[PDB]
């Protein structure tokens, strides 16, 4: 019920029939999920199915105005985590955050929007730290940006590969 | 296009 949005995606990205897998094409471009969140704590996972050394992803959360024809984290509307070097991006500013991630990894994506906000990334069940705090108010959508022909699969829940031990949340699938 | 094409420099 919660899926990659067909109406809200860069045309060059290749979306699977089940709308849970996406393949990138050349320069960065983005797709958002069909549902977003404004309040409370929420979670989803992305698995990197394939990612050769020349490809890359920036994954995280975007409001509706985030530019689909640019990397996630490019403008004020999104916050992202780069596979290459584990850099965090927002308004096109890259900052050190964690170690990088790649093919085979299962990344977790936590947000908390009390109404104090926080974005936390996970790698294979391991909390990589609070990336951003007190973020721009608005509705946030799970988001995927890809560079070149890598492939990733998103899971909105309710069944996660590495359900975090250290905090409470609802699966994004609760919105569907 | 480069991976870092959009990124602001330090």
């Amino acid at each position: 019920r919660v899926l990659l949005a067909l109406h809200d995606r860069a045309p060059q990205l290749k979306i699977s029939d089940d709308r849970l897998t996406v393949v990138g094409e050349k320069g960065y471009s983005m797709v958002r999920a069909s549902h977003g969140v404004r309040k409370g704590a929420w979670y989803f996972e992305i698995t990197v199915d394939e990612m050769p050394p020349d490809t890359a992803a920036r994954l995280g959360w975007s409001q509706p105005l985030g530019n689909l024809q640019a990397p996630l984290g490019y403008d004020k509307f999104s916050y992202s985590w780069r596979s290459k070097k584990g850099t965090k991006f927002h308004q096109s500013i890259g900052k050190h955050y964690s170690s990088g991630y790649g093919q085979g990894d299962v990344l977790g994506f936590y947000i908390n929007l009390p109404e104090g906000s926080e974005i936390i990334f996970y790698k294979n069940g391991v909390n990589q730290g609070v990336a951003y705090k007190d973020i721009f108010e608005g509705v946030y959508f799970p988001a995927i940006s890809l560079y070149k022909s890598c492939t990733v699969s998103i899971n909105f829940g309710p069944c996660f590969k590495y359900p975090p031990k250290d905090l409470t949340y609802r699966p994004m699938s609760d919105m569907g | 296009e480069r991976e870092s094409e959009f990124d602001i420099e330090d």
